[PDB]
DNA sequence: GATTCGTATC
DNA sequence: GATACGAATCTTTTTCC
């Protein structure tokens, strides 16, 4: 297994990273009678999940842990078959209705309205939670479902949706949650789990210091900090220098290489294959909305543009953006993005 | 079990001496029952106007007593498909009259709801069974129907109503249920109808329904603007100059103050602003450009919902700037 | 209630003299009935311009007493399905009728333009193994619709707009028939009101003689209105921005006419619309879809139009 | 009595409107299918109405099949409705009987008139049925000629489902895939009939008919409305039919031709350089939407003005005028099919690419937009990521949400399990495969 | 509609 | 011999039979 599976805190007392808010989990779980509906939103990979497991834990116990999976099966208005995979544990189920696209509201009507009116009596009932994870990617159609559903069904069924950036959330889904916010760790917290990590594997490192730099480099992200640190330890022998290079993953590469090719060469040429290269980075399912913000923030670190540039770019980067939200095409915008830019920077 | 009805659906008129304010629509369709011949009518206006009523009071006139096997209504809240439009409207109009004799008449309410399919075969069922039936299309958007079919049509267009015919339904219904309404108050009811009978008539059953004893007390604007929740006059010309003349944070706080004395909305105050500056004579011509602008951004961004407190400084912002043309 | 039958089926023509407008296109139709090698062909144009009637009426100067069961008039409303095609047609152009010797069966299909393309297909195979029995004469409003196969096969005949002549003679014909009293320029009004349809013309006519006699200006505008698509255009060609606003208020909204239609019509007159550059003309189609927007989303009161109108005058003065 | 285009048919091939060129490919193929044991299964034909297909099928049959009878054209008829059978067993009927007409026996055959393929059940029948006479264990068959004209399916009722046919009733959207693509399958694509055959037999017709032409005075006209009519149109029954309708005519009659329809790169190449003839833009694009608007209202059209407006001066001009185009392209796709969003952007692109415009230009080559491609990518990305899950949880127990695999687990889990590999998990390559540039 | 290449004709 | 012309290519994934 990899080292973000082998080391995830199974227990609100495992958590060692944010304390405050492991305080608050332990507030909220004293009591599970009269939980209410969580929102559980900060940075990607700082460890909502893992502390909305450890809460569940801390709930019906051990066994929360313990996931089935099964394909269950729907129907659309043109009578399509979609499979959507629930991964189903006792006391608790799992949902991603962003696995379907604008088609979760049907998921999200039929799957969570069975559970909602169906009980959990067997004299005595319990309420079931529900995990929705990627609560952003929902259509303004699933959550005003989701809304009444929960309103009226909250006897039986709790709700604990994980995101990052809740402004997507409608106000009625915002307003009927509790908002749980899960900041990302320091480097210094980072660095000590990375230390506790490969003192447990048994990793020769030299110095300290290349635990700040993947801290750093990671940009606060346990899971990439934590894939980094394999990566540098399967590709060195299990003992890692300062020589050791710092790891990026390949679109992050591809971003700058774009970055530097926009800077240096601005023509409709040089536009035609900025063209290609986001072909080639949509082609691997990366969604525009993170390819638009790393390249306006790739964009922003060039030393050769002085602050008219970075201020007309990250105006662009902002017009285009909200455009993104609206669209149904991203080449449009993201190609409306680069020339733009390209035609401020000369 | 007329008195367990909303207002709305208690004084529809049943007879066409009832239907106030088409004065025009009114006499020509009289005329037109009187002399015998009825065209393929068309009824297009806003809503509320005396649509339904006028054509609903026309049929009842002509057949009195055969409306049940003479009329054929349909409405939005039946299917109009190709097929219905195929056998049910011509199966109508193919067939002779019932007791001695007549026109058929086939009611089309709300049709800008129907495909261009239907309305495509309707038009040739419209030119061929002329002879024995009519047709009354009733719409309020117009660019919904093929223009074959407003061809093949005579239009009637409805008016809002204007305040003669809002003021006497008003009389008529203040004399029915015993209620008194101030003049003030009835001038309130003029403006926030907007040439609509629905709402004068909802509006006052909310008015009866908020007085204590609606036997005594009279309705005075106090009342209407309490229980539609709209801002009053006297209001928006307070917050309007407190954005006009006084500073900035004298000006948002006059803001906030009205807003809360009563709990408006923003909505109301961003209207009657606008309706307020319509009025006013400005110099610089950029000034009306920029308040237009703004101001309807800001509305639709108050539609799709959001921050209440940015977008008022938003339109105090606006009003603000655009006016700094004005003095150049 | 009564028996009278409405002037526009009442004074329908029955003979091709009685047909204005398109002159050079009714003495070729009056040619083809007195020779009678009636040809394939496609009537297309604006509603009410005399196409129905000149179809049918080709049809009776062609087949006389054998129209009884020498013509298959197939429309909109009958069904016109791939089955009901080959069916009905084939049977109709396999029915060996004796004819004079220069005519042929007719088969009228009225609103061919809402036919499926199957459909035209099979008529494609009718079309070319039974011509030399019987006829196709399609009527439609746009030729787009029928497929390019079935046009190969037809001499197509472009019915252009009545013009204000034609329009205003039929008009006294009808007035010398039915002995009303009018002015000149009140049949002026209601050629003006009419632009271009004879039908309605004559449903405007007739409605203002029922609802008040004489037709003069005054009864005719007091009971129709002027077409408004001229009323956005006078609205969107305004110079200033206060001048465009009073005409939008005092005769849009104040009129009662939807939001939604008139930013409809501001987009068709913004389409054909001279005297203005291309760039200007596109900015103006630009604005006059975010208000479209702006529109169907349920923000449609009357801010969103002034506002329109704004923004059309901004780029429109270079302010 | 009879029509002009009926009573004047080509009496042998040297009378037919056709390229030599054409008829010479048609011909050699034609020989192609008829000697035994033959490579090409069937033949295609494709083209536009009206371009002289079944006229040349009619005379290649003529002298050509009688050559290989050892001691006609056989058309099918979707007409026929006969008793007991079902419709979808008409097809079934007529190839079944069709195909014992090999020895004794020999007539190609002209599928002319298609059977109904607008029906989804009807069309998949026929695809099926032509795939197993193109994989036919039989040792010889007769040579099949398939007719398809090419046309345009206007709109309609608002119910569109197949996608293929219900845009445009072509080759490529009736046959498949696997049908057109077949060694044993030979497609001739034709071309309307250029103005130089139009002209020569438009005088023919009227050197056959000088007697009623001089008889109405109108042979000193006649050159002028032939030349008229043949650069009007590339379609030589409509060509003929409307001489007929002049010629029968005693009067001013404007000729009027039906209209051909403007393919997609043609309508891509009007918004781009502009049209000859036209110096108007606002009416070009007027017509362009009132005669094309099923092309011109697609997302398919946009995706083709961004990936083919790079071709104007091979990307010689400046950055501002595409700057100006992918952003009016990019405020047009917040509008949701609206036509002010496609007029606004086509009248944009045609205006930046007018104030462009001058003497000297060597444009490019356009090409299709490659959105298909990259959704092709998508779906084996889908795939792949449904594996590594679907390996991800019984191996052992962990759940990773799809955006992670995207973003790191795409990357990082297949290089931790290629260093495993190396000191040693059923996917060990990269997810997508590797990135380039 | 543009480019390129190849014909055919005058 | 010049030149206009012509051919190929530039394309893949509510309602009816
Ligand atoms: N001219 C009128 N005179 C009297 N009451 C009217 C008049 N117009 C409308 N009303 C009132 O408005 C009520 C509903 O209006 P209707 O005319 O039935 O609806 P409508 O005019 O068809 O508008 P739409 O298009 O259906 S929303 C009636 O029951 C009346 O009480
Ligand atoms: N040129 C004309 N001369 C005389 N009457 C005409 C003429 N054109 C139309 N009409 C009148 O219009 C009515 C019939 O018009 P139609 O020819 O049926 O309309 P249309 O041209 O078929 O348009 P569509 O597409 O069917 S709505 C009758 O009342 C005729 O008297
Ligand atoms: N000189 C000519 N050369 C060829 N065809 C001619 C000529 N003169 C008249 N024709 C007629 O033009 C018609 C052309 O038909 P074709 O194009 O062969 O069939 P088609 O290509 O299937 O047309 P569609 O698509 O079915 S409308 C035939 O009916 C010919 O008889
Ligand atoms: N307090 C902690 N101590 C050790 N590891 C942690 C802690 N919090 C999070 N992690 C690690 O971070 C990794 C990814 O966090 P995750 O819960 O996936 O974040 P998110 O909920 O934002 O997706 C997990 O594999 C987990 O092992
Ligand atoms: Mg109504
Ligand atoms: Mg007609
Ligand atoms: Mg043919």
């Amino acid at each position: 297994s990899l080292w973000v599976d082998k080391y995830r805190p199974k227990s609100l007392n495992a958590l060692s990273h944010n304390e405050e808010l492991t305080n608050f989990l332990k507030s909220l779980s004293d009591q599970p009678r009269d939980l209410p509906h969580l929102l559980l939103y900060g940075p990607n990979g700082t460890g909502k999940k893992t502390r909305c497991m450890a809460l569940l834990e801390s709930i019906f116990g051990p066994g929360v842990y313990r996931l089935k999976i099964d394909v269950r099966q729907f129907v659309t208005a043109s009578n399509r078959k979609l499979e959507l995979n629930v991964v189903s544990s006792p006391y608790h189920l799992e949902i991603t209705p962003s696995d379907m696209g604008n088609n979760d509201r049907i998921v999200i009507q039929e799957l969570l309205k069975e559970v909602a009116q169906m009980e959990q009596v067997d004299l005595a009932h319990r309420y079931k939670c529900v995990i929705i994870n990627e609560a952003n990617s929902l259509t303004k159609d699933a959550q005003a479902a989701l809304r009444r559903t929960m309103e009226k069904y909250s006897k039986n069924i709790r709700l604990i949706m994980v995101c990052d950036s809740m402004s997507p959330i409608i106000a009625p889904i915002k307003s009927r949650c509790l908002l749980i916010r899960c900041p990302a760790p320091s480097d210094s917290e980072i660095s000590t789990i990375l230390s506790d990590v490969v003192t447990n594997e048994r990793i020769q490192l030299e110095t300290k210091d290349i635990l700040k730099r993947i801290a750093q480099a990671s940009n606060g992200n346990l899971r990439v900090s934590l894939l980094m640190l394999e990566s540098m330890a399967l590709n060195n022998e299990l003992a890692l220098k300062s020589s050791s290079p710092i790891i990026k993953p390949d679109w992050i590469i591809v971003i700058h290489k774009l970055t530097r090719k926009i800077v240096k060469e601005r023509s409709v040429n040089s536009l035609i294959e900025c063209r290609a290269v986001l072909y080639d980075l949509l082609a691997h399912c990366i969604p525009a909305n993170i390819i638009l913000k790393e390249l306006t923030f790739s964009l922003l670190d060039v030393e050769t543009l002085n602050t008219t540039n970075k201020s007309s770019i990250i105006e662009y980067s902002s017009v285009f953006d909200e455009r993104l939200s609206l669209g149904n095409k991203a080449i449009f915008h993201l190609e409306g993005f680069i020339a733009k830019v390209m035609c401020c920077l000369d | 079990s007329k008195e367990n009805l909303p207002w709305v659906e208690k004084y529809r008129p049943e007879t066409l001496d009832e239907v106030y304010g088409q004065n025009e629509v009114i006499t020509t369709v009289r005329k037109f029952v009187d002399e015998g011949k009825l065209p393929h009518l068309l009824f297009y206006g806003p809503p509320g106007t005396g649509k339904t009523s006028t054509i609903v009071a026309l049929a009842r006139e002509i057949y009195g007593k055969n409306y049940s096997n003479m009329v054929l209504e349909l409405n939005a809240s039946d299917d109009r498909g190709i097929d219905v439009v195929r056998n049910q409207i011509k199966d109508f109009a193919s067939t002779r009259q019932i007791f001695s004799k007549g026109f058929k008449l086939i009611i089309l309410d709300e049709a800008d709801a129907m495909t261009n399919a239907a309305q495509n075969a309707l038009r040739r069922v419209i030119e061929r069974y002329t002879k024995n039936t009519r047709f009354c299309v009733l719409a309020n958007y117009a660019h919904k129907l093929t223009p074959a079919l407003l061809s093949r049509c005579t239009r009637f267009r409805f008016q809002p109503l204007p305040q003669e015919a809002i003021e006497r339904r008003i009389a008529n219904v203040l004399v029915h249920e015993k209620l008194k309404l101030s003049p003030n108050a009835e001038k309130a009811l003029i403006e926030l109808s907007n040439g609509d009978m629905r709402r004068v008539l909802n509006v006052l059953q909310s008015c009866k329904a908020t007085l204590d004893n609606p036997d005594e007390d009279e309705i005075s604007d106090d009342v209407i603007y309490e229980c539609c929740g709209a801002p009053r006059p006297s209001d928006l010309k307070a917050v309007l100059k407190s954005i006009l003349e006084d500073d900035w944070g004298t000006a948002h706080y006059t803001l906030n103050k009205v807003r809360s004395a009563k709990g408006l909305a923003l909505i109301d105050l961003i209207e009657g602003i606008v309706k307020i500056l319509e009025d006013y004579e400005l110099q610089n011509e950029e000034t009306r450009v920029h308040l237009l602008t703004k101001l309807a951004d800001i509305e639709y961004s108050i539609s799709k919902g959001g921050n209440d407190q940015i977008q008022g400084s938003a339109v105090i912002g606006a009003i603000k700037a655009s006016f700094e043309n004005e003095t150049v | 209630l009564s028996l009278q039958l409405p002037w526009v089926e009442k004074y329908r023509p029955q003979v091709l003299s009685d047909i204005v407008g398109n002159k050079e296109t009714i003495d070729r139709l009056q040619q083809i009935a007195k020779d009678g090698n009636m040809p394939h062909m496609i009537i297309s144009g604006m509603p009410g311009i005399g196409k129905t009637t000149s179809v049918h009426c080709l049809a009776h100067e062609l087949l006389g007493r054998s129209y009884a069961d020498g013509v298959l008039e197939l429309n909109a409303s009958d069904d016109r399905g791939i089955d009901v095609v080959r069916n009905q047609i084939k049977h109709f152009a396999q029915k060996k009728l004796h004819l004079p010797p220069g005519k042929h069966k007719i088969v009228i299909l009225d609103e061919a333009d809402s036919m499926t393309a199957g459909a035209q297909q099979a008529l494609r195979r009718t079309m070319e193994l039974y011509s030399n029995s019987t006829r196709f004469a399609f009527a439609c409003n746009q030729s787009n619709k029928i497929i390019e196969p079935l046009q190969s096969r037809c001499a197509i005949l472009r019915y252009s707009k009545l013009s204000d002549e034609d329009v205003l003679k039929r008009l006294l014909q009808i007035i010398k028939l039915e002995d009303v009293k009018y002015t000149n320029d009140g049949l002026e009004a209601i050629i003006f009101t009419a632009e271009g349809d004879m039908r309605q013309a004559i449903n405007n006519l007739q409605s203002t003689v029922a609802g008040h006699g004489l037709v003069n200006a005054d009864n005719v505008f007091k009971i129709v209105d002027s077409p408004h698509p001229l009323i956005v255009k006078k609205m969107l060609l305004a110079s200033n921005l206060e001048d465009s606003i009073q005409i939008l208020r005092t005769d849009l909204w104040k009129k009662g006419y939807s939001s939604i239609d008139i930013v409809t019509t501001s987009f068709r007159v913004t389409k054909n619309l001279a005297q203005v550059k291309e760039s200007v003309r596109l900015e103006m189609i630009k604005e006059i879809g975010l208000t479209h927007m702006r529109i169907l989303e349920g923000v449609g009161t009357y801010l969103q139009l002034a506002s329109m109108l704004a923004k059309i005058h901004k780029l429109n003065n270079k302010a | 009595g009879e029509q002009w285009y009926e009573k004047f048919k080509p009496n042998c091939l040297e009378q037919v409107a056709i390229h030599k060129r054409k008829l010479k490919d048609v011909q050699e193929a034609l020989d192609a299918m008829f000697l035994p044991n033959a490579k090409h299964r069937i033949l295609l034909l494709s083209g536009p109405s009206g371009c002289s297909k079944s006229t040349v099928i009619k005379e290649l049959s003529k002298i050509l099949v009688p050559k290989y009878r050892q001691n006609k054209v056989t058309e099918f008829r979707g007409d026929c409705i006969v008793n007991d059978l079902p419709q979808m067993e008409s097809f079934s009927e007529f190839l079944k009987g069709a195909r014992y007409l090999v020895m004794s026996n020999l007539s190609l055959i002209l599928i002319e008139d298609l059977p109904n393929v607008f029906h989804i059940d009807t069309r998949r029948r026929f695809q099926q049925l032509i795939l197993q006479w193109l994989y036919s264990s039989e040792p010889l068959l007769p040579p099949l000629v398939i007719c398809i004209t090419e046309c345009e399916i206007p709109e309609n009722d608002n119910n569109y489902r197949k996608f293929g046919i219900d845009y445009t009733f072509s080759a490529e959207t009736i046959m498949n895939k696997e049908i057109l693509m077949h060694p044993r399958l030979k497609r001739i694509k034709f071309n309307p009939i250029n103005s130089t055959l139009l002209k020569k037999h438009l005088k023919f017709i009227c050197v056959q008919n000088m007697k009623m032409l001089k008889e109405k005075n109108k042979w000193n006209k006649r050159q002028e409305v032939i030349d008229y009519i043949a650069q009007e149109t590339g379609d030589i029954r409509s060509a003929i039919t409307t001489l007929q309708f002049w010629a029968t005519s005693s009067g001013s009659l404007p000729i009027s031709t039906r209209e051909s329809t403007i393919s997609y790169f043609h309508a891509i190449g009007k918004v781009i350089h502009g049209s000859h003839s036209t110096n108007n833009d606002n009416e070009m694009i007027n017509n362009l939407f009132e005669n094309s608007n099923n092309l011109l209202s697609k997302e398919d059209f946009k995706l083709g003005i961004l990936e083919n407006y790079n071709t104007f001066n091979k990307g010689e001009f400046s950055i501002s005028d595409a700057s100006s185009i992918v952003d009016c392209l990019s405020e047009c796709d917040n509008m949701n099919g609206l036509p002010e969003s496609n007029e606004y952007g086509l009248r944009e692109v045609r205006k930046t690419f007018r104030n462009i415009s001058k003497q000297g230009h060597n444009h490019g080559t356009v090409y299709f937009p490659r959105e298909w491609k990259v959704r092709k990518l998508q779906n084996s990305f889908k795939v792949q990521a449904e594996d590594w899950l679907n390996v991800s949880l019984y191996k052992y127990n962990a759940v990773h949400s799809f955006r992670n695999i995207t973003l790191e687990f795409g990357y990082y889990a297949p290089l931790i399990r290629k260093c495993q590999s190396y000191k040693k998990i059923d996917v060990v390559d990269r997810i997508g495969g590797p990135i380039e540039a």
